């Protein structure tokens, strides 16, 4: 998933930008993948409990 | 007037007026790739008059 | 062939070139412009 970004591929993007405009884009992928990172670990946490 | 550096680097460079965009951080031209490069996390002001 | 033209159409009629099968070098596109803004989107000026 994108998350808001130009792309969902960090090995692309990090060549298609360079860093001063590209960490934004980073940090979206970073904090959408912790969320999504998140939400799977409370899952299994519920699950497990 | 409310702060308090460390230390303050004081640079003085006469230049176009386009080349005044051109100063800033993440930046491009034929000043600012081969003459000056302003840092990235630059943390400062330019002044130009 | 498409940065010292001398006809550039008007807005209204937008001329619209395909450019493909070639190495593009866009030093040629710095030096022939005094630029006066490069705003881009997708992928910055630097790494292009
Ligand atoms: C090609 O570029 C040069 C350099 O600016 C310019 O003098 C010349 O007029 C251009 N060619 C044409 C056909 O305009």
């Amino acid at each position: 998933s994108k998350f808001g970004a130009i792309s969902s591929v960090l090995n692309d993007i990090l060549s298609r930008l360079d860093p001063p405009e590209a960490e934004v884009q980073i940090d979206r992928l970073i904090t959408g993948r912790l969320q999504s990172l998140q939400t799977y670990v409370t899952q299994q946490l519920i699950r497990a409990a | 007037n409310d702060l308090c550096f460390t230390n303050v680097y004081a640079d003085s460079f006469v230049i176009k007026g386009n080349e005044v965009s051109q100063i800033a951080p993440g930046q491009t031209g034929n000043i600012a790739d081969y003459n000056y490069k302003l840092p990235d996390d630059f943390t400062g002001c330019v002044i130009a008059w | 062939e498409v940065f010292n033209a001398t006809r550039f159409a008007s807005v209204y009629a937008w001329n619209r070139k395909r450019i493909s099968n070639c190495v593009a070098d866009y030093s040629v596109l710095y030096n022939f412009a005094p630029f006066f803004a490069f705003k881009c989107y997708g992928v910055s000026p630097t790494k292009l």
